[PDB]
DNA sequence: ATCGGATGTATATATCTGACACGTGCCTGGAGACTAGGGAGTAATCCCCTTGGCGGTTAAAACGCGGGGGACAGCGCGTACGTGCGTTTAAGCGGTGCTAGAGCTGTCTACGACCAATTGAGCGGCCTCGGCACCGGGATTCTCGA
DNA sequence: TCGAGAATCCCGGTGCCGAGGCCGCTCAATTGGTCGTAGACAGCTCTAGCACCGCTTAAACGCACGTACGCGCTGTCCCCCGCGTTTTAACCGCCAAGGGGATTACTCCCTAGTCTCCAGGCACGTGTCAGATATATACATCCGAT
């Protein structure tokens, strides 16, 4: 299955503007999408295992916060 | 209109004021289910979790860009290139 | 006005400094150096008055006379001399069988000085004829009894080292008033010190059960011979259990201070409402010796290890 | 009839206590008069224990006497 | 009988005591730990809400939106040192533009 | 199905905000962020106190250990203010 | 009634005893004249201590610190010097002024000094060395009086112009400029113990004191003469509630803080009383006058 | 011997230290350093002879790592040396500003 | 007592050797001072946490376990000392 | 009374000791007879592995005594142990040799 | 004098099992004692928190298995879980 | 490009001496034996929304053309670092006494767990009303090419 | 130094769904004994981080000089941004179900806790040897000769 390219180019243009930079080379988008893949995969592994040890085949919503907290980040505003 | 560099600061100031998320949900979710399928598939999720994910990721990305910008300024240029992202991720301690 | 909020530096006219006390409204500071000398610094002007060569063995307590013409000191070598404030020489000399803890003068009778001998009844000395009178006491005669005047000095209150406190006359010596302290729950406790004030007849009592108490200088005589103890405020620390060594009273008649020894946790409260109001951020490393406020203006000035930490407005 | 209550600072206040009036009523009158909370005050007669839930008729304190109003901490 | 009014706090003391007891942090908890911890939580939350309300006053909004919280936390330095590895949802970023990267002309 | 009950620090921080500023309100997402903030700080301090008690071979959580935890955890003058407030609160509570 | 009776009549100088100041510690009197002499006399006995010299021409104003260790004298030889009270020798130099020195005083904190000359500015010097630190523009006319506050944070600047000014010591800029429409010349000012009221010894037969809280004209102190000469003023709270000042009718007068009543008129001086000093710890007053008196009167009292 | 060209013996020195295992900082100077720097926190403290060692060990390790990161930044600026700006950049990007 | 000395005790060849093990050839001559600074600011936090741990335990000596406890609290662990 | 539990499975490292040290560890309420045992199992397994790599580097370097340097090199060079022990230090060890390409002449 | 806890003989034995020729000094068993005790504290705290996470009254094997799956990466997890299951079978078979 | 010499690198030889391992005494935890009681899980159930799917449509991006500001290569210059060495200066042992200090144990007095039961603060379901979302239009500020 | 066009902010104008209030129904928060205990005070027992000085020498300071390289300048050219357009899946509006997320009953079984003898491991001696110390030699490399 292949759906990686959905995150468009002006979107990361807007994020770069958020960051505070004005000049961007045209060969920067591929590795930004690679970084996004890596971050997403690491977060979703822990999320899915956190749900798997419920003795329930299901998934919850606090588990994303759990995974983010254990990864090193932490999110305020969701339970 | 024309004159790149000025409208760049226009949008930079708008976006430093704005507070909106900018990523899509369905490729997000198909990646979620496929990278679970790599480990275990058909897991029964929630609905407001997605938003959460997006929020974190966006913060991540924007923060990262800041560091890369500094690296570019360290090389006496303005344009940021794929080299600076790798430098910033290596010296950060996440390789 | 209110409690002090600013902090100032150190006032070291000379390197060594042990004791400190104000006269009536913070005029001069009497320091007993640990070399046998008595130095007089000028407070509110940042100066000095006179240095007196008392004797060889140093002093450890010091005070001024009612008329301000004498400098008496509880010497460690039992040298009871009435050093002149003006000339700095020795006016009258006498020797006592025991060392003294607190020296005081009756603000209405300069002739009868206050003495707190060790393991003996307090001695009251007349400087008109160098005659010593032993204050009548009760029970044991070998307890470390500390004697102190009232607001006006008309009555003298003495505290034994077992839990008995007597009140008697500063000149008549008619023992009529006695008091037995509360014994807690199971065990009795000795009493360390008593500190008085200038308005309200309040007095604080520092005891040996690690709790400070406050009473009034009008309850011992009214109850009769002896009655029931009734503390007004049982103030203590419950996070560190800090022992209490030195503690003074306020200059306006409404506040109360308890001091630390090495933790520099200076606690203050007020008599009307017994709540904590401020805590002093003091640099650890020294043992506090003397604390005294201006009898008019709220201030704190703690002398310790030759230096002085002053907090004022 | 009239008696005295002594504070810590030294001031004495002349107050009125009815012979058939409980202590709680006197405490309420004092609180409404000067504002000092009854939980910050108590009755002491010549160094003897007195409580709030009783009557002066039961204790029978003699006339024209003083009561040492020992200050407390609120509550 | 009430216990938080005994000390003048507003966060509950019985609730904190229960939450500390059942969380298995130790086998035998004390009696002053709940009140101490409730007081610390009081001071910290009031400290945050002060600048939160001031920043709300900047935007005149009766309700305090999250961006006010983000501005209050990020603008201060001690609270920066406290919530450093922390992200606040929907709070945006604090304005900043690089000094060298300032296009200007006559 | 059968209803359950959950506790949040809602009314209490509402009271604190009203006491500090009696003219401003709060939103539900600000409510959630403040609740999560309180829970995070509570968990951090309690965990540090538990590990300190275990390290020092003590089986009890006294009030000294919590003050050591807030000295180790909170930075700068914030620690001084917090320890002063805690000491004031415990001193006011004990004699009542 | 303040029963200040003369006890010691002091006259040791040559030109004119026009500057005697009772130091706040109240130890000795540093009498000054326009003959480059600084004579130290006693306070309760009038004992002769010494005569410190070393300047070149007369002195306009003399002041001691709170501890009465530093000594500033307004010598007009383009130099000022500090004389040790114990010995009487030069400690440090105060070079930097361009003309005659008209005013100079001290700081109760014993850490700052202010001096003034005809260079339309006021200067400060380091107490340890005596180098040039700051030159704050005071007025457009020579400064007649300047002194610190008891809190050691403010300065009051008075000149022959009239608009009083309060200058911040922390920044060197004036806080309040009280402007008077009639613009009557001022001669002397003195800080209040609380640092809220100032007493502008105005040259209009009126000691118009000012409040810098809001900038409002207050009541009028009359019953004396003050038109030309630099008449000073001082406080007295030992016996009662009084303010002493000289007058140009060749007498010393005393009034109340806010009552406007004459309670004592010290006579004996044959010329205009140019300065007044009140003993801090005793009811002793010493007043200095112009050339025609050359005498110091110690008025002692107990209540 | 003679005045030799730079960069030849620096490589050998790097080879020697990168292989060896010892303590590059003298013992007693670190002793006095920790004694002085523990004065502020509490006076009259007495150390364990095994504690301080541990401490210094950790310190040097941290320092070594920092330098490596700094070196990387220098290579990113197209030069060889180490200028004070590189250490500041490494500290800021690392997360310990 | 506080004196300006004893900061300079860790000499310049020591920084040289630490850099060499770090893997560098050329180093400018003005990096030593800020290396002093960073070493001092690193030492301050660890020693403060160690003395806090030893102060809560009612002794005036720090063991080799308080230092490793403080380091582990910071984020850097030690292996070899207990 | 004989036959210590550590030998009940042919194992070597203490298991009564680790059982006790989870007993009095105040970590939870009921302490089982299997979990600190599996802790002792990973103890034997990873200790054997780790002194294995120590001796491996030792025989690669023909020292008759093992220093922690061999252990540090084994952990540093490997990949999964390097990822697990990301923030860690080893007493009296060192750095594996590495030289930048640009630095070489 | 008194009694203290330390592993001294067992580490020497496990060094002798495969490599029966080489000895060690104090620093060596110190660092292995540090590793064992530190993985001990870390591991029992991890297990106990993973326990209180899911409302139980003991320590089990399955919580440990999921924690092992959640911290450790691939091959080390495989090796550890394999030897642990071998240990569980060999202990349960003969008690 | 090629070859030789001074100089630092790498390895074998006496030996010795402080540190490694082996041997031993007997005292405090650990498993042999056994019970009851309290958590849990296992079969069963019932209703909410996620799991899965469809009708409108749109502002945002997928894809093609225009041009000028910044990235990149080269070259010179003088400057600060490296390599060497002579020497002073404070580390390195080493040895010594020890006073003021850290540390192991008998014990009993103050403090927290538990439980019976009370009963008001607090949470949950239903209005509810406006703070705020959505929308129309005019007033307001900025930038570069003539 | 100056305007057309283009962007931005605010004043109503209107309606709407979320934070607040209120009623009602809990459930856990106290109060007071009870009881068991652990941790606090004094005692003696060990002892070592430190003042004190003596003899020695690695090595850090400081000076000399030679030059690789960091920095500034110039020029060329190429590609990033902006403009525009046509096209477009991702998101608006809805519906259904099913199954399992949460909830209950319960019986069974895992171990806290108690008694216990032994055993096996920590402190204390005593024998032994592996790499440091300094010496002598073969060899690889910077640097200078052609």
């Amino acid at each position: 299955r292949d759906n990686i390219q959905g995150i468009t180019k002006p979107a990361i243009r807007r994020l770069a503007r958020r960051g505070g930079v004005k000049r961007i080379s045209g060969l920067i988008y591929e590795e930004t999408r690679g970084v996004l893949k890596v971050f997403l995969e690491n977060v979703i592994r822990d999320a899915v295992t956190y749900t798997e040890h419920a003795k329930r085949k299901t998934v919850t919503a606090m588990d994303v916060v759990y995974a983010l907290k254990r990864q090193g980040r932490t999110l305020y505003g969701f339970g | 209109r024309y004159r790149p560099g000025t409208v760049a600061l226009r949008e930079i100031r708008r976006y430093q004021k704005s507070t909106e998320l900018l990523i899509r949900k369905l490729p997000f979710q198909r990646l979620v289910r496929e990278i679970a399928q790599d480990f275990k598939t058909d897991l029964r999720f929630q609905s407001s979790a997605v938003l959460a994910l997006q929020e974190a990721s966006e913060a991540y990305l924007v923060a990262l860009f800041e560091d890369t910008n500094l690296c570019a300024i360290h090389a006496k240029r303005v344009t940021i290139l794929p080299k600076d992202i790798q430098l910033a991720r290596r010296i950060r301690g996440e390789r | 006005q209110n409690y002090p909020e600013e902090a100032d530096g150190t006032l070291d006219c000379i390197s060594m400094a042990l004791t400190c006390t104000f006269n009536r409204w913070g005029t001069l500071l009497a320091v007993g150096c640990n070399d046998g000398r008595i130095v007089i610094w000028d407070f509110l002007t940042r100066g000095i008055a006179k240095i007196i060569s008392a004797h060889i063995h140093p002093v450890c307590s010091l005070c001024w006379s009612r008329d301000g013409h004498k400098l008496v000191s509880a010497s460690t070598d039992n040298i009871v001399s009435q050093w002149d404030v003006l000339s700095g020489d020795c006016d009258q000399r006498f020797r006592f069988p025991s060392p003294i803890l607190k020296v005081q003068y009756h603000p209405r009778d300069q002739n009868k000085v206050l003495v707190c001998p060790m393991k003996s009844a307090p001695v009251m000395l007349t400087l008109s004829d160098s005659k010593h009178v032993v204050l009548p006491v009760d029970d044991d005669s070998d307890l470390n009894v500390v004697a102190s005047f009232d607001r006006r000095g008309e009555y003298i209150y003495t505290g034994n080292a077992k839990g008995k406190i007597l009140v008697l006359k500063t000149d008549s010596q008619d023992l009529v008033a006695s008091f037995r302290v509360t014994t807690g729950t199971s065990n009795t406790t000795a009493i360390k010190s008593i500190e008085f004030a200038r308005k309200g007849s309040c007095f604080l009592i520092n005891t040996a059960d690690r709790i400070i108490r406050v009473y009034d200088g009008r309850e011992i005589l009214t109850c009769g011979r002896d009655g029931e103890p009734e503390p007004m405020q049982k103030l203590q620390d419950l996070v560190n259990r800090t022992p209490w060594k030195k503690c003074c009273f306020s200059g306006d008649g409404e506040y109360i201070v308890a001091g630390s020894a090495r933790q520099h946790a200076l606690y203050i409260w007020e008599k009307s409402i017994g709540n904590l109001v401020k805590i002093l951020h003091g640099t650890r490393g020294e043992l506090l010796l003397d604390v005294a406020w201006h009898p008019v203006r709220p201030i704190i000035a703690s002398i310790s290890s030759g230096v002085v930490s002053i907090w004022a407005q | 009839m009239q008696i005295f209550v002594k504070t810590l600072t030294g001031k004495t206040i002349t107050l009125e206590v009815e012979p058939s009036d409980t202590i709680e009523n006197v405490k309420a009158k004092i609180q409404d008069k000067e504002g000092i909370p009854p939980d910050q005050q108590r009755l002491i007669f010549a160094g003897k224990q007195l409580e709030d839930g009783r009557t002066l008729s039961d204790y029978n304190i003699q006339k024209e006497s003083t009561l040492h109003l020992v200050l407390r901490l609120r509550g | 009988k009430t216990r938080s009014s005994r000390a003048g706090l507003q966060f509950p003391v019985g609730r904190v005591h229960r939450l500390l007891r059942k969380g298995n942090y130790a086998e035998r908890v004390g009696a002053g730990a709940p009140v101490y911890l409730a007081a610390v939580l009081e001071y910290l939350t009031a400290e945050i809400l002060e600048l939160a309300g001031n920043a709300a006053r900047d935007n005149k909004k009766t309700r305090i939106i999250p961006r006010h919280l983000q501005l209050a936390v990020r603008n201060d330095e001690e609270l920066n040192k406290l919530l450093g590895r922390v992200t606040i949802a929907q709070g945006g970023v604090l304005p900043n533009i690089q000094s060298v990267l300032l296009p200007k002309k006559t | 199905r059968r209803k359950t009950r959950k506790e949040s620090y809602a009314i209490y921080v509402y009271k604190v905000l009203k006491q500090v500023h009696p003219d401003t309100g709060i939103s539900s997402k600000a409510m959630s962020i403040m609740n999560s903030f309180v829970n995070d700080v509570f968990e951090r301090i309690a965990g540090e106190a538990s590990r300190l008690a275990h390290y020092n071979k003590r089986s009890t959580i006294t009030s000294r250990e919590i003050q050591t935890a807030v000295r180790l955890l909170l930075p700068g003058e914030l620690a001084k203010h917090a320890v002063s407030e805690g000491t004031k609160a415990v001193t006011c509570y004990t004699s009542a | 009634k303040p029963n200040y009776a003369l006890k010691f009549t002091l006259a040791g100088h040559t030109k004119a005893v026009s500057s005697v100041k009772f130091s706040p510690n109240g130890e000795w009197l540093a009498s000054s004249s326009a003959d480059k002499l600084i004579k130290i006399w006693g306070a309760y006995d009038g004992k002769f201590e010494k005569t410190i010299s070393g300047h070149k021409l007369g002195i306009s104003d003399v002041a001691w610190s709170s501890d009465s260790n530093l000594l500033v004298s307004a010598s007009d030889d383009k130099t000022l010097k500090i004389w040790d009270v114990s010995s009487g020798k030069c400690l440090k130099t105060l070079k930097g002024h361009s003309n005659y020195v008209f005013c100079c005083n001290f700081n109760p904190q014993s850490n700052l000094i202010v001096s003034g000359s005809f260079d339309e500015s006021v200067r400060i010097w380091d107490v340890k060395t005596g180098k040039c630190l700051k030159t704050l523009p005071a007025h457009s006319d020579p400064v007649s009086a300047v002194h610190f506050n008891r809190d050691g944070s403010l300065i009051v600047s008075s000149s022959y112009d009239g608009l009083c000014r309060i200058w911040d010591t922390a920044s060197g800029q004036c806080l309040k400029t009280l402007i008077d429409d009639d613009n009557p010349p001022v001669s002397f000012v003195k800080f209040s113990p609380n640092g809220k009221y100032i007493l502008a010894a105005t040259l209009d037969n009126t000691l118009k004191l000012w409040d810098y809280s809001k900038g409002k004209c207050l009541k009028t102190y009359t019953g004396h003469k003050n038109e030309k000469y630099c008449i000073f003023a001082n406080f007295s709270v030992t016996g009662g509630k009084w303010i002493v000042s000289g007058s140009e009718d060749n007498l010393v007068y005393i009034w109340n803080l806010q009552t406007k009543e004459i309670v004592q008129k010290l006579q004996g001086h044959t010329d205009v009383v140019i300065s007044t000093a009140c003993h801090p710890t005793e009811n002793i007053i010493a007043s200095a006058a112009l050339e025609n008196d050359k005498t110091i009167k110690l008025w002692k009292s107990d209540c």
